[PDB]
This record gives C-alpha cells, structure tokens and sequence, in this order.
C-alpha cells in the first residue's frame, strides 16, 4: 500500500500514465499500491524531480542510467525490463544501424551522410555508434557534439543543444527531448530515415519490425555490419554494432520506495502484461510507441539488492561511456 | 596507440588492508618501482580495481580465482608449494581438511549440525567452497548459518550467526583486520572458540611446535588435534593424505588479458632476486615471507610457476573444482559475481 | 516546515520525555564510579553507542584514544603538621581525593592562606609566600590557575578546601577530586594527537604544576587553622575560623604520591545527515566520565545528549523535519582531566574542523539550580542565545528566560574548564554553553556526593528544569539548521574589535612616546568592517534558492570565527590561538595588559614584546579581513 | 608513498627505537582513500551542478595548502610545506636526520626525530581529514 | 512595539573616510558608548546609511543638507560659529567668498572663464552651490568643466577637467583622502595650483599667520590674498563683509524623524562635557576640535544650537538658499538626489 | 568554445605578436637601470599599469610596500 509517483515525459506519456492509474484502481484492492502521474518536459527533469522528492520512478535507457547515478542525483536502478519472451527473457538488446536498400555506403563511408539518433546519450542511438566512430571524427573531438556535427552533414539528435550545435537539429529543428518531436526515440529515429530526412538510423533490432508490418516493405531496408558489408534486417544477430543492457526503472537511494515500485510493477504486469487484458496494455498504447516502458518489453525483473548503476551496467559498457567522455584514441 | 612499444614499465599490485599494503610498499621501494601498490579493503574490491585497470595484479585463492574469471580476468602464474624448482608444472593442488580438538570426544563429519565452525573466509576454497558444498549436497538448502549454531566465516553478513565468533578489530571483515581471517585465523578460532576449523592440511603443523610464536599458539601440540574423515572417523593430523575433504587448486596470480604477459615476466624476474633463494629474510626482501601471515602470497609459497597452457580459469581450476563451485552458485552472496554475470552477450 | 512548527513540535516532544529517569538510570551501579577510562565508563559508553543505534540515527561510530591520566598511588597522600622536626600533633589527614597531574613529590614548610586560589589578584596580600606551602579556597578560579599563581610566586605545595560559607555542606569530612593542568586534554600531546606510551612517552612539566597540589577536607582545614597564629580578614567574603599563617612554633608537611596511568578514552559519536549542506555539522557534546557518580557533573549532560538525540532523529523520520545541515552528537570521556576526550578529538582536525563544524553546543552541567540562567558563548551566537531566551520559559517561573528590561543581555566568557572553550579557543569553532546555574556553585560537584538523590533532594522539579535546558539546546540546533542561511552574528565582531581599538586609545600617550603610528590597526579594523558589510549585503541580494551562491556565502561566514586565531603562533606551543578568547601573548587582551605596565615606569613592560604584539595582532585582524572577502584582492591599494 | 618507502630503509633504526611507525602508514592510507573518494565524487557529479562541482573543486584547492606543517610558525619558519619547504618540519629533513643514526655518533638528535616523525605524521593525517573522507573519517577502529 | 519606552540608548554616527572614523571611535570610548560609529566613503553614502537606519546622525554642509532633506531627513541641531552661548538661535549663516593670490594681477569676477579653480567639493555651499549657481545665471549652460580650464572640485567625474588639480591619495574623492578637499583643502589648492578658491570667509585667517602649521601654510600671510567682489573689484580679505558672494546657512546635524529627539538630547548633553568649555583638548576629548581639519564638525564650531522651530530643511536653509540650489537642479549629478526624487506620491 | 578552438586561436594570436619589440622597448633609457624602488622602476611600473588599463581588462590596481633594501 501507497502511491508511486510516476514521472511521465510530455503529453503522450502523461495520457498513458493516467490510463495506467485508472486501470490499476479497478483491479487493485484498496490496500494495494497506486499510481499518481507527474508530467515533466524531459527525462532530465524527471531525474531532478525524483532526486528532489517530487516524483519516485521513471524508466530510462541504460546510457541515461549512468547519468542518473552521478551526483548530485545518485539514483539507482531497481527494476529492469526484459525482452524476447517470458520463456527466455533477455536482459539486453542489439544496437543496429538501419539504412535504405541500395543507398550505397558502408559503415566506413559515413562521413558526410545524414544521421537519425534516438536521443543524446542513449545506448543504441548514440553511445554505441558514436563510440564506434570516435576516432574517425576530426579533431578537435571535444566537445563531442561539435565533432559529430562536423562529421555528418546534418542530424537529428534529440536532447542536444541546438543553440550550440545547430547541425545536430538540422533534421528535427529544436532537438525536442520527448515524443512531441516526431523524430524522437527508436520509432522517431526510424521515421527520420523512412521519411528521407536522414541516410542512417541508429536504433534497436526490433525497431523496424515494430514499424513495418510487411516483409516486402522491410526488404527495402538493410543493416550496416561492422565488416563494411550490409545484411537484411532479419540478420541482426550477425550484423549488429553491440549488445546493450535493458532499460531500467530508477529510484532514490534514500526514502526511495523501491519495495512499492516492484510491488506496483509486478502486479501491473500480471494484470496488464502481454496479452493479459483487452482494456489496457502496459507495453503498447493507442497514444504512441514506447511510452513509459518500451513496446518490445515482455515484463520486469527485480534488480538485486543495492546494486549501483556501475555494477548494473557492467565494466565494459561503463568503460565505453567514460571513453567517449574523456577518451583517447 | 600508433606503432608503440612497452607498457611494461611497472606492475601495480592490489593489496588488502594495512599489512599487505606495508609489505607492498616495501616491495616497491626495493624493486626500484617495478612494483606499484594500490589498496582496497576486500578481495572483491581488489578484483574490481584490476577489472577497470585501477590495478594490474594480485594473488588469490582458488575460490576467488573463480570469481575473478567470471569477471574476465585470467590466471597468469601459480603458487607452487611442494618444490623449490620453479620450472615445475603447477601442482595438482593442496589438501583441504577439517580439524578438531582431541579434547572434544563427540564431534565427527556426520555430526556437524549444531556445532561451532571456523572458516578462512566465505568464498575461499578450504574455508568454504569445499566444506560448504559438500554439506550442501547433504542438507539441500543454503542457510549454513542455521546448520551451524554459531561461527566465524569472515565476509559473511555482519549479523548472522556466522559472524558471532569473529574478533579482529574490524569484526568479520574478509581481511587481516579480522583476527580469525585466513588459514591461521581459522586455526586460532578453533583453538579459542570453535569446534571445527576448515583449512588447508599444512595448517596445524605451521602453527604448532613453537613454529608459531604468538601467545595463543606457542605451546600448542600437533597431537592436540584430529581431522574429520568423510567416512565419519577421526585421524591424527599426520594422516591428511588419507583423511581429507578434497584437493584444492593452488592459489594463482590474476590480471587482465591485456597485461598478463607484462605481469608474468616481471614476476618471474622479481622471483630471481626475491624468492626462495634469499638466504636471510630479515636482511633482504622476501616475496614469500610475511611479517604477519600470508600477505600477498601464501607464506608456504615456494615458486611462482608458469601455467603451461592453463591460461584460462576453467582450465587452471579444472573441471572438478568448477563443477563443485557451480553446484554452490545458488548460495552465492557475492555482489561482484552477480555484477559480472549480468550482461547477456 | 516553518519555525513555529518546529518550535511547537520540539516542545510537545519535550513535554513527553522523562529526563529524570535517564538521569537516574545513569546512576545504577552498572555505571556509577564511572571514572575516566574505567570499566563503568566503558559500560555507559557502549550504552550511549547502542542507544544512538537504537535511535535509528544515521552513521554512529567510536573514537579511541590513549592518554596519560594521573591516579592516586598505593602509597597514601597526606598532610601533617610538624615543627622543624617530627609531627607533634597528628597527621592532619590522609586525603580521600586528589589533584590530578599534581607534582609527584613531598615537601614541608610554612603555610600561608591566600583566599580563593590566590586568584592571581589576591596574591597581592601582606604575608609573602616566597618559599612556603599555601592554602586556598575552591572558587573564583580553577585549581590549575590557583596552583599556577602559587608557583609563579615561588611557593611550594598547595592545599584546596571547601569552606563552609562558599560550600554549605553539612558533612565536613568530605573530600573532592581535582585537576591541576593549566590547559586542555592530555598534557603531553599539545596540538597533535597522542599515541601509545610505548611510543612518544615524555614524562610531564609540559604545562603542568611542578608543585604538589592536594585537596583537603574542611575538617582537615579546620585543624590546620587551629595551628595558625594569623587571623582571617573580612575583606574575604568568608566567615570566622581561618587564620592567615601557621603559628611560628611549627609548620606543615605535604606529601603527594600519585602515578601516571595510560588509559583508553572512548568518544562516542552519531550524526543526522543534513539535506542541503550534509557536510556542515553542529557538534552537540556532553562529558560522560566522572570521578564520583557525577549525576550533575556528568549525568544531566549525557542524559540530555541522549534524549536530545532521540528527539531530532525522531523528528526527521516521523515529523518531517529536514535539517539543512547535519547534526552530530558526541559524548566525550576523560573530561575530568581537561576535556582530554573532546580536546584530543579537536587536536585531530588541527586545520580543517572549522571547514566542517560550524558551531559547538555543550550540555555539561546544564542543570544545577533554578534561580539564574548563566550563558557563555562566542559573540557569534549572541543573537541566538537572546532570541531563544525569548522563546523558552523558565521551568519554575511561568515567565520567559529573557529579562525584558534590557536591550543588552549578559554573556559570559568561556573558561579553561569548559569543553566548549577548546572548540572556540583552539579549533576556532563558535560555541555556546548554558547553565541553569545558582548564585552559589553546586557543592557536591567534585565529590562522591554528586548522587542522583542529593541532587533531586536539592532540585525537586529536576525534570522540568532539565527539560528547559533540553529546549534551549534544541532550539539552538533547530535554528542553526532550519534555514538555508547560516545564522551567525559575524557583525558582533566589529563591535568586539572596536571595543579593542577604544581601550587601546586610552594609551595613545604611551603609543606616542614610542614611535608607533597605530594607524595600520585602524585600517585593519576598517578593512574588516567593509568585509562584513559586503557579506552582510551579498546575502540580502542572494536568493535562498541558489544553493550555489548561498553556499559560497555561508562558507565565508564559517571562516569568520576561525580566522581570529593568531596565524603566527604554533598550536604545539600555544594551543589557544584565538586573539580574543585564547591565552598567551598573542591574545588581544594580553596586549593591553602589557601596555598597562608602561605607566608603572618600571621594567615590567617589555617594549620589544609589545611592538610585536601590536604588529602581529594587527596583521591577524588584517588577515581576518582579507579572508572574510572584500571580494578577494582587497583593493585599498592606496594607504 | 615514495617517502614511506625511503623511510622503510631505516626500519632497522626505527626498531631499535620503540617507534611503531604504524600511524604513518595509516595516515598515508587515510589520505589515499580521501583522494579516491574525491576522484570518485567528481566522476559521479555533473558538470552542470555548479554547486556540487564547486564543493569538489574547493576540496582539490585545499590539497596543496594542507601539506604545510600546521605546527610551525610562519614567523619562525616561513616555508612550512612538508614536501618542498625548508626546516626541521620538512619531510626530507626527517630522513636526513635519521640517516645520521647509523653514524653511531651524536649527530643524530633522537628527541628531534621522535617529534619530526610524530608531527610529520599528523601533518599527513590532517591533510587527509581535510581532503574529505566524507568528513568525520570513520576509521574509528585502529 | 507594544507599550514600550527608550530607544535612545546610544546614537550611531556616520563618519567619512579614515580620520573621521578615528575621531568617532575616540568619541565612542570616552562617552561610554553613547555614541556609536558607522563609516562610509562619501557623504551620499552616509546619508543613505541614515535613511535606511544603518546609522542615525552626521553633520553636514548646507548643500548636503538639501540633498538630505529631499531624501526625507530632517535637521536637528545647527552648528553656530559666532558665539559660545549655546542658547543662541542659529546664525543667519557664514560668508562665502572667492579668494585669489595678490601675486596674480589680472583675475577678477568677470574674468573667470578660462582660469583654474578650487572647490571644497561638488554640492557644498561655499565651494559649489553659491559660486556655480551665480556663474550659471551668466553662462546659462552646465559644462562648468568647460568654463574653467582646469580644476579640483572633489566629487566630480574622475576624468573631467575639474579633477585635474586634485592630489590626495584617492584622487578627487569627496572626502579627506583627497588633499584638496574641504575649506582648507581648497585653500591649499589655491596656494599650490589654482587661480581661485571658493571657500568660507574665515578660511584665509584660519590658515595664515602660522595658525596652520603645515609646511604649505606656515609662512603664508593674509596679505598675500584678495577676494573677488561681484562688482569686478578686488579687496583685502579683511573686507569679506563688503566683498562676499552670498550668505550660506550653517552646517547642521541631520537624522530621521523617528530619531531626531533622541539625537538632539544626547548631543546637547554631550556638548556639556565635550564642547567649547573643555580648556585643554589634548588632555580631554573635544567634539569641535580635530586632529586634522573639520572632522565630523567644523573646527570653528562653537555651539550646537536648537533650531527653534526650523525643524524642516526648507525652513532651516531658508527660501533664498532653496531658490538658489533649485536653479542649479538641472546641473545636478547627484545619484542619491535622483533616487530620492523618483517616487511619485 | 572547445580546447581546439582556444588552442588554435591562442596560436594565431601568438602568431601575430612582436615580443622582441617590447623586450626592446623595455630597454629604452626611459627604464633601463630599473633598480628596485628606483625612478625607472616606478616608470615601467606605471607603464605596465596603464598598458593593462589600455588592454581594457577589468579591475587593475597597485600594491604599495616599504621594505628595507641594501645599497
Ligand atoms: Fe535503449
Ligand atoms: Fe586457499
Ligand atoms: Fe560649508
């Protein structure tokens, strides 16, 4: 029992949150946990709000989980999403680079092309691909935003500072950090490619399948593999940039209500998980894709006691993030 | 890293607690900075430092070598205890026994439930993995702190039964700041408060007959102790060979793949001037000699020997040991191991 | 929440807390003769430690220390009247108590009676003490000082007794415990912490007597006077019976055999992390050891410390109180020997404590009566003491503590014998120290009579009283934390500084005979005034929302007190560096005190000493200014 | 550490004298942690919280100054820096006196050393307690 | 402020620069804290401090009394120069003259355009308001720094002509840290670099005949100077009476309405022990005596006399003076005056 | 701006600055035997002081001192 203040980013998430609140009220008893919705403009405002005791929980992509851990925020991961199936849950996913068929360029020929990113600092959309191109970037590589802006001939990198790095919002003027920007996130980054604004979209292996139902529409796209070849989109297991940890819900280190968070989500998945209810779905919405949780998730797993972001993310991934930040070639 | 050469300037060693640090410093000065010292308060923290290049190398008991391997480190050189000929292959391992007081007439292998136990530390081979896994296969649950009535198994939860016998300033720490920590600490624990100690076979001898001059052990006699045999009987300590729990892979030095070679070579070299050969250890520096007990290396360490192809933790520890530690996986409480096993590649 | 809320809450919480019980509990034989470094001592120590843990407060730890204490040797200490040979009458007495750190020796000679430990002042009496034992009353000053003066006049041996007028104790066969160290803490680790005895084991005399000092029972005093010709004056606000000098016919011999004894002091901490400046603390201390059962000397204090820690933690968890700065309670030990416990702790952060602790409250001897309400502190806490005495109502009288008839309240200076003194005079931490004192000091204080019984038999509503004390102490804490602005009166130092300049101008004549311009001092005093005026301004212009700009200011405030410690004297030599409240030639008061001698036309005035005193005392103040801002790089480049 | 090392070359002399030389290692260590936290806190702090950063940079800004022996008066020995200063408070000066121990002559002032070590220890110790340890360094055991 | 009584514990005085501060401190000690000292670097800042109760009282020249009044302060007691009988009404005012060197044959009233001038300070009566306003009515513009070629009129813009003769450490400050500041400073300025000084009539006498012992004035003779008469002629200094620019209201003490009474009473009392009556000023404290020149009060001050109903700045300064300062309003450069005249009530 | 920027800028600025001229200027008899506390000394002092002002940099002041030198 008691209320978990979920931090919703912008209108669409806010709408799904309110429906989430209402549906749980109808199934949960008076003595069960409940949801209240707190709307903010960006994930970064949700991170501050939780630290300031204005909200309690928010789901973040793993690259943002690192930032949330840093002082003075010190949030910790408490519940993880899992993908795949309930039968063989995967606590990771694949970062891929999607391009259109016959566009004629490999991964070593990206300079001067136009890029669509899910958002600044996110695993698949940013950390992995920029991490892989880092030394191909021209000096000076600090700040990163500027070297990236000079390598591609225009991008959409949501959450980046368009005032300071205008080329980063060339494909999505303003670099809006929420679903109000139609090119934000996995599906937004894919739309940026499909619409012809960009030449490459840095997304996850499931993105295209979530967006194109026909195999014949999907045959018009391919993946860039690290060996400078291209493969079809079904072949992501042998043509991907990296494997990355799942998105996770974070909470405060003190008075964080981690117990209630797990309690609420565990019940939520039981009533409203994949194919559970005709009334409401935790992992999909008529209002948008990946709102509050990713549409590709199949459920949740509780993170082990007192695990910090660094341990959760793993040495490798943490090393990569660090090396992007200072990083020496 | 344009066409470059030579990162092997100096090897940074990770040391637990105060004492190991002192010994390391001493080893630093004398080498002329070939050995550099980093410190931490726990074995797991030391492994973490090495994982993320805050340090390069440390020596470890087999049980911790397992964790280190799951965390991506590799064994480089093994500690050999049986011979002074450092070109010998690594031994098959040391004997792991259970020791009791002759005074105590009733205790036996099939009788442990209820008694008071003493362990080198949680996660070590002779102190935990061997004995706990063999008991586990009997009680088929993991509340070892409910099987024994009370104990001192350093590295356990500050408020379980298994920390109730500990003493060292830092109560129950997995390091030297706990008195009953290690092969020796567990023996003393036996001498002073426990009914059973899980340690290596050479432990009784190294601490009886005035060979150990601390007040608690100066007058102790090898004849005052027995071993528990798996078949329920008891035997004198001189009989480990026919009355031990299992064999335990020797402690081994670990590093990261990137630096394994560097580490090797500098150790093999340093051994030439600081190993068994040193006739007097109070005059010149000795790696395998410790002011206290077992700092950085086991004091009974004779040689650091090349692994001859067993350059992998599964390869070095061996199947049997792996199979045994795995069976105990479900009782782990190692925060570093869960960390190292999170990523799905 | 707002002040009213916290004030109201803290009150009802205080309305439902039995202080009398705990003052008693800390009297059970479980921990009664809780001498310094004794078992009982260690018992209560662990009690407090656990209680803190039970209070569910954040981090709580222990502070170990090995200091050399002095104890009564197996050989009996005694005073005996004897002529130029053998004892004719009888061994006056084999004192039941003793004066710690007293010179271990034995001597005999004449016996003068310099009322109230010579007071340094009283020494200006007829009969000379030039080579003769001396008697003094326990009072106006500290044994340490009493003895110090005695020896400064070349005396030997000193006896301290509790007369009848000053100490209305029915029993005259009562003996008390003494100190004798003209300092604070272990007398062999000045400025720097101690170690083992095995390591760094000097003997003494490092600011210690060098003259036997022995406490004597009134009864024994009676007898001494019995063998004295002289007659006690009326000037001495005493009463008949005492003489001035022993009858020539014979003299007295003092024999004290005490031995040093390394013990292990155990300080117990426990904090309550703040929410915005978690690393800026408010040290709340309380002596835990004692010679006798010390229900007063140590009971009430520790009693409050615990109950007071119990409340705030509770308020933080249950009531929603969010202290912007952390609170840290501390129960010191080995305090009967000069705050040895608290001092050696400070000794530990010789140059950083002020960066951490911004104020030290002290609960020692908080409840001793119900008439007056003495208060001693650093001018920086003046307005807090005031405004609080305006919020707390006397336990007995239904009226408020503050005397509404004045605009200028009375605040006393901290004495060498108050754990708070070191915090302020050595570590540069502003410190307060209240007392529900009485015109006459508690008698049973330093004796085996400091029982919870004889106390409550002498202060019926001890509970209500202790409650009040616990309230003023509470508000100080709430106040020093509640708000985002660090509320310390750094202005009061302008006055404190002007007062100096004034008193100094009364010697402008002497200052003139000497080439001294005394102009640089005014500049400093002024260069400092501006500094405060900016700080006092910058604050107003800053918003209680910019955690950054506020932190930058509060830190400046937090520097004020510390920076008045002469940066030209070594802690190892003169630990109390505070130019205003310290002790030494670096002391501001000490400057005038030397200059006053100029007029005496004799050599008593050391000119070279003055010259420097002024010179440095100037740059001390000057620096205090350049450190307190002036926007950095103070641009009064002209002059 | 270099100091500690060079100092261990006289562990023999240190032994003839009752000296434990244990408190020094503790300081050296109590200081190492201090830097390890700072070196950590930085990484976890964001170059956007002008506040948390200011609180850190200030700690860094203390490091150098705090190695000035707070036991010697500027008026007497102005170069207080235990490492680069000049005087008996100097760290190098300590060894420099100890070296004379072996010469078996009177050149070695033992009382001087005793203090030199004693204070030089607390100097380092203090440097630690000042450089953080999250304040109130809790190595209460020892 | 429930039924309360007595805020008149001590009066806080506002002092310019260093010297006035020293004098104030001295006055503090000796009074036993009846007088408290606050300091500022300019007259305007002092008036501001009093406006907002950071201080309570200061004495001021008529020109600054005008500003103080527009800023809401009131006059409390006047400085009387002519008599020692402190019950006398305030005088009609002091004589304001223009003084030149006898050496210089050509300068006269109708000749100023081009010459070098010396002023007590901007905004003061004898140094500025009287002479500048009478010149203004002639040149009908406000660039006085273009009428004179060069000058020292403390309180002017650091880089105008009118600051070019100044010297005091703080160049051109409206306080004692400028050498040529005040009645005396302006005279010295005349002696050393200017052609005309605007000061009070008694100034020459107070600084000639060895009455002023500073190097620059010790040998000066009253006969070395003349006054400029409005009609174009020149006359000896002994003739101010028939050769002055105008009368100038005496300097007066100001405070806020709230504290006027308190201020009065404590001043009248303090005068009893520290005024003209003190036979020796090097032994005991003297209000009207100054180590330097004119600190807190004018050194020629005799009595502080009650204002007898002229408790208002318009009332005390008088119509004529008001009318004159107003005509100069358009040339003000007083930042405090614009501030005090912003609100529309 | 980023390091490269500042590095690059600072370089070209350094690429167009005559240090040799000023090293010479500070040799003219205007300030040559610039002994400590001499007139020449005071000359260059005011030169630097003004140059700073001319450089249009923020606050710039003087620091006076009376020390005993030996001659
Ligand atoms: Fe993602
Ligand atoms: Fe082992
Ligand atoms: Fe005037």
């Amino acid at each position: 029992d008691k209320t978990v203040r979920w931090c919703a980013v912008s209108e669409h998430e806010a709408t799904k949150c309110q429906s989430f609140r209402d549906h749980m009220k109808s199934v949960i008893p008076s003595d069960g946990p409940s949801v209240a919705c707190v709307k903010k403009a960006s994930y970064l405002d949700c991170i501050r709000a939780i630290a300031a005791n204005e909200a309690d929980a928010v789901t973040l992509d793993a690259g943002l989980v690192y930032d949330a851990y840093l002082a003075p925020n010190n949030l910790k991961p408490v519940v993880a999403e899992f993908y795949g199936s309930k039968e063989d849950p995967q606590t990771f996913y694949y970062a891929v680079a999607v391009v259109k068929k016959d566009s004629g360029f490999q991964m070593n020929q990206l300079r001067g092309k136009k890029s669509c990113h899910t958002g600044l600092g996110r695993s698949a959309g940013w950390n992995i691909p920029i991490g892989l191109l880092y030394c191909d970037l021209p000096e000076p590589r600090k700040p990163l935003e500027k070297a990236v802006a000079n390598f591609f001939s225009g991008s959409c990198a949501p959450c980046a500072d368009g005032t300071d790095f205008p080329q980063l919002c060339q494909l999505c003027p303003g670099c809006g950090c929420s679903t109000l920007n139609q090119y934000f996130g996995y599906s937004g980054a894919f739309k940026c490619l499909k619409d012809g604004a960009g030449d490459v979209a840095f997304v996850k292996h499931s993105t295209i399948f979530e967006n194109l139902a026909n195999k014949a529409d999907r045959d018009q796209y391919e993946l860039l593999c690290l060996d400078n070849t291209r493969k079809p989109v079904d072949e992501y297991k042998d043509c991907h940039l990296a494997q990355v940890p799942s998105h996770t819900v974070v909470a405060r280190s003190m008075g964080g209500k981690e117990d209630l968070i797990w309690e609420l989500l565990n019940q939520a998945q039981e009533h409203f998980g994949k194919d559970k209810s005709k009334e409401f779905q935790l992992f999909s919405s008529p209002h948008g894709k990946d709102l509050l949780f990713k549409d590709s998730a199949h459920g949740f797993l509780k993170v082990p006691p007192r695990m910090d972001a660094k341990m959760y993310l793993g040495y490798e991934y943490v090393t990569a993030i660090r090396n992007l930040r200072e990083g020496t070639c | 890293p344009d066409p470059l050469q030579d990162e092997c300037k100096a090897v940074k060693w990770c040391a637990l607690g105060h004492h190991e640090r002192l010994k390391c410093d001493e080893w630093s000065v004398t080498s002329g900075g070939l050995i550099e010292c980093e410190s931490a308060e726990t074995p797991e923290d030391c492994i973490a430092k090495i994982m993320n290049g805050e340090a390069d190398a440390m020596s470890l008991d087999g049980g911790y070598v397992y964790i280190a391997g799951q965390c991506g480190l590799v064994p480089v050189l093994a500690e050999n205890y049986e011979s002074t000929d450092c070109k010998k292959a690594p031994e098959e391992g040391y004997l792991s026994v259970a020791v009791v007081k002759k005074s105590n007439p009733d205790i036996n292998w099939n009788n442990l439930e209820g008694k008071k136990s003493c362990h080198t530390a949680v996660d070590r081979t002779a102190g935990w993995n061997i004995p706990m896994g063999l008991l586990y296969n009997r009680i088929n649950h993991c509340r070892f702190d409910e099987f024994f009535r009370q104990g001192c198994a350093p590295g356990s939860q500050k408020n379980s039964s298994l920390c109730e016998l500990c003493v060292g300033p830092s109560v129950c720490a997995p390091n030297n700041r706990e008195g009953y920590y290690g092969y020796t600490g567990a023996f003393r624990c036996l001498v002073e408060k426990g009914d059973v100690a899980f340690v290596k076979s050479q432990t009784v001898l190294q601490n009886t007959g005035g060979r150990n001059s601390e007040p608690w052990a100066k007058d102790l006699k090898e004849e005052d102790f027995e071993l528990l045999c798996l078949d329920g009987t008891r035997k004198p300590v001189s009989e480990a060979h026919n009355c031990h729990l299992a064999k335990a892979p020797n402690h081994a030095v670990v590093s990261r793949k990137d630096k394994a070679a560097c580490v090797k070579q500098k150790l093999l070299d340093l051994q030439v001037e600081f190993g068994n050969t040193v006739a007097d250890c109070s005059s010149k520096f000795c790696m395998f000699h410790s002011k206290t007990k077992d700092l950085l290396f086991r004091d009974d360490t004779k040689c650091l020997v090349d692994l001859r192809g067993k350059n992998t933790y599964e390869k070095y520890l061996g199947a049997d040991y792996i199979k045994a530690v795995s069976n105990l996986r479900k009782c782990s409480t190692s925060r570093l191991l869960e960390a190292c096993t999170f990523h799905k590649h | 929440l707002y002040w009213d809320d916290l004030k109201r809450k803290l009150s009802e919480k205080l309305d439902s807390t039995d202080f009398t019980s705990t003052i008693k509990l800390l009297n059970e034989n479980s921990y009664v003769p809780r001498e310094a470094g004794s078992q009982k001592d260690e018992n209560l120590a662990l009690y407090v430690e656990n209680e803190f843990r039970e209070f569910k407060l954040s981090k709580v730890w222990r502070d170990q220390h090995f200091v050399k204490i002095q104890v009564k040797d197996s050989a009996q200490n005694s005073v005996i009247i004897v002529d130029k040979n053998g004892r004719l009458v009888y061994l006056v007495e084999n004192p039941g108590g003793y004066v710690a750190y007293s010179k271990a020796a034995t001597v005999t000679g004449k016996l003068v009676h310099a009322n109230f430990g010579t007071k340094k002042d009283f020494e200006d009496l007829y009969t000379p003490v030039n080579g003769s034992i001396v008697i003094v009353r326990a009072g106006k000053i500290t044994f340490a000082e009493k003895v110090a003066n005695a020896e400064s006049l070349n005396a030997i041996g000193v006896l301290i007794y509790m007369d009848q007028t000053k100490f209305p104790i029915v029993n005259a066969e009562l003996s008390f415990f003494g100190h004798a160290h003209l300092g604070t803490g272990d007398p062999y680790t000045p400025g720097f912490p101690s170690f083992n005895h095995t390591q760094f084991p000097p003997s003494r005399s490092s600011g210690l007597p060098n003259i036997p000092v022995q406490t004597i029972s009134r009864a024994a005093a009676e007898k001494l006077f019995g063998n004295m010709e002289g007659d006690c004056p009326s000037d001495w606000k005493t009463d008949s019976t005492c003489r001035m000098v022993t009858s020539e016919s014979k003299n007295v011999k003092l024999t004290v055999s005490n031995v040093l004894k390394e013990i292990k002091i155990l300080n117990i901490f426990g904090v309550i992390k703040g929410f915005v400046e978690p690393d800026h603390y408010v040290v709340v201390g309380a002596q835990r050891d004692a010679w006798g059962p010390g229900a007063a000397k140590s009971g009430v204090g520790t009693a409050l410390l615990l109950k007071l820690a119990q409340m705030f933690s509770d308020m933080v968890l249950k009531d929603g109180f969010q202290p912007s700065r952390s609170i840290i309670f501390a129960s010191w030990s080995a305090g009967d020997f000069g705050s040895v416990g608290a001092t050696e702790w400070l000794e530990g952060y010789l140059s950083s404590l002020h960066l951490k602790a911004f104020t030290y409250i002290n609960l020692d001897k908080a409840v001793l009566g119900t008439s007056n309400f003495k208060v001693s502190a650093s001018p920086l806490l003046y307005t807090l003491i005031e405004k609080t005495m305006q919020n707390v109502k006397h336990p007995v009288t239904g009226q408020f503590l503050y005397q509404d008839s004045n605009w200028a309240s009375k605040v006393e200076k901290l004495t060498l014998d108050n754990a708070a003194f070191p915090f302020l005079a050595y570590s540069g931490i502003p410190a307060v120290s209240f007392c529900f004192c009485e015109d006459t000091d508690y008698p049973y204080l330093g004796t085996t009579m400091d029982t919870y019984k004889e106390l409550i038999e002498r202060i019926p509503e001890l509970n209500k009283v202790a409650r009040a004390a616990a309230e003023v102490a509470g508000q100080f804490v709430i106040k020093l934390t509640h708000d985002v602005e660090l509320n310390l009166d750094y202005e009061e130092y302008n006055s404190q500084l002007l007062s100096f300049v004034r008193d100094l101008n009364q010697y402008r004549a002497d200052i003139k005979e000497m080439g001294l311009s005394l102009q640089w001092l005014y500049s400093a005093r002024g260069d400092f005034f501006r500094a405060t005026s900016r700080l006092t301004t910058d604050f107003g212009n800053a918003e209680k929302t910019d955690r950054f700009v506020m932190k930058k200011l509060n830190d400046r405030v937090m520097r004020v007190e510390y920076h008045f410690l002469s940066p030209y004297v070594s802690p190892k030599e003169s630990p109390f560096r505070h130019v205003f409240w310290g002790s030494g030639s670096h002391t501001l008061p000490a400057l005038l005190e030397n200059l006053k001698l100029r007029k005496q036309n004799n050599g008593a005035f050391n000119e070279t000493l003055f010259r420097n005193q002024l010179a440095l005392a100037t740059w001390t103040i000057q620096g205090a200014a350049n450190a307190l801002s002036g926007d950095v790089w103070d641009i009064d480049n002209e002059f």
